[PDB]
């Protein structure tokens, strides 16, 4: 009943926004224009967008939200699901960012 | 160097495209784990090169600083120990430069040789220092 | 006069922008065409 | 002058400019110092470290002696910045911007 999440690999690269990962030998894997999660802390997360998925399982992520916190050697975790974001009546009069984040 | 009769034919047939317990993307840490493992498989003794690793980072250690940029492990002492087929893949990696990639090679291997004996190897990451309470 | 000095700085900026593309597209086949891997080779046999 | 040690051997020479390969054990040198290839058994050609690469191959802008620099000479390094000579007994002179006259 643990809330497992999956683990993809590690950040390798972070030229400014954009990212590379080193896949873990033998891991899941990801799929492309889905949303991954660097672990900045144990309990915090920042965003990414797959944009490449290269022959050698090195991932192109397109960093979203605290850039400024995204080292390399930190692991990566998988959502598995593209953008979704809150939508509907109970958002309105509220401001919002693209990650759908009040 | 002489390498031995067998790792020279092993070393001239397709082994990149045969059968192992895993599908893992290409990549050039894998090809020197792929290259291992089967000869490590044809010897029956998949142990050994693991051990090898661990007395190779071991010497790393006393090795100066930036030793992969001009190491030659031939006139490296401390790789003599090594097995036949490790010390190939050491001169392999060196002429073709790419002797940084020893710490990449050796957690494929193991992966490969865990797939093929079944064993499953869970990370437990804990705080430094905080490792002495595992039960949970 | 307004309309010549318009297109004398829209004609100093594209010729800029296009001028270094070409030279960084060269750059980019000399370095992209730089074969890499890892080479099969006899290495022992030297 | 103070040939110190030998940091390595000429590789490529494309021209005026060079790039040397690491000397036994990659003794390193210093950026923007001074190295003097030997062209001759009693001759030396000059030139400027521009770039220090992680393989340990050097970048070297030749200053002088250049139709004489081939690929496999030493490479002397100087450990020093380039220091020219100055004063009022170099005025009324015609000087190279490395001290000669």
């Amino acid at each position: 009943f643990f809330k497992t999440t999956e683990m993809i690999g590690y950040v390798h690269s972070i030229d400014g926004t954009i990212a590379t990962l080193i896949p873990a030998p033998g891991n899941p894997g990801v799929a492309y224009n889905t949303i991954i999660q660097i672990q900045v802390s144990p309990t915090t997360f920042a965003a990414g967008l797959v944009f490449n998925l290269e022959k050698d399982g090195r991932i192109g992520i397109i960093l979203m939200d605290n850039i400024t916190e995204v080292q390399s050697g930190q692991k990566v975790m998988a959502t598995g699901q593209l953008l979704h974001i809150p939508v509907g009546a109970g958002v309105l009069g509220k401001v919002v960012n693209p990650l759908g984040h009040e | 160097y002489t390498p031995p009769e067998g790792l020279k034919k092993l070393y001239a047939s397709d082994f990149e495209n045969s059968k192992y317990p895993l599908n893992i993307v290409p990549s050039d840490s894998v090809l020197f784990a792929k290259f291992l493992y089967k000869a490590a498989e044809e010897k029956g003794n998949f142990d050994n090169i693991l051990s090898d690793f661990q007395k190779i980072a071991a010497a790393a250690s006393k090795l100066p600083i930036f030793w992969e940029r001009t190491a030659v492990v031939e006139k490296i002492p401390e790789f003599k120990q090594l097995s036949e087929p490790t010390f190939f893949t050491l001169v392999w990696m060196q002429n073709n430069g790419m002797l940084e990639l020893i710490q990449e090679v050796a957690e494929v291997y193991e992966t490969f040789v865990n797939a093929k004996q079944k064993k499953a190897v869970a990370k437990i990451f804990v705080a430094p220092g905080g490792e002495k309470n595992v039960e949970e | 006069q307004q309309r010549t000095s318009s297109l004398y700085n829209k004609t100093r900026q594209f010729g800029i922008t296009a001028a270094l593309i070409e030279i960084l597209s060269a750059m980019s086949s000399l370095e992209g065409n730089a074969m890499k891997g890892v080479r099969r080779n006899k290495f022992w046999e030297g």
